[PDB]
């Protein structure tokens, strides 16, 4: 039980950790991909200026 | 022959005085406003209020 308590418990930390980075990390992605996007769009702009 | 070209001549005077001179009034319009760049710096928010 005790050895059953404290493997409870780290894999709860563990996984709760885990799952608290790839949820910041996919905020990031999501910014990251936002600023490839509104570029792109910069990019269409500015080729249509110089033709 | 001399007084008719003359009377053309200082008749398209006054108008292309009109026409050009009064450019110089404002040409700057031309120059475009900032338009400045985040640089990745503007994330700086959450998905906490969205209406506001």
């Amino acid at each position: 039980l005790k050895d059953a308590q404290e493997k409870l418990e780290l894999a709860e930390k563990k996984a709760t950790d885990a799952e608290a980075d790839v949820a910041s990390l996919n905020r990031r992605i999501q910014l990251v991909e936002e600023e490839l996007d509104r570029a792109q769009e910069r990019l269409a702009t500015a080729l249509q200026k110089l033709e | 022959l001399g007084t008719r070209a003359k009377e053309s001549l200082d008749l398209r005077a006054h108008l292309k005085q009109v026409k050009k001179e009064d450019i110089e009034k404002e040409n700057r319009e031309v120059g475009d406003w900032r338009k400045n760049i985040d640089a990745l710096s503007g994330m700086e928010g959450r998905k906490k209020k969205f209406e506001g």
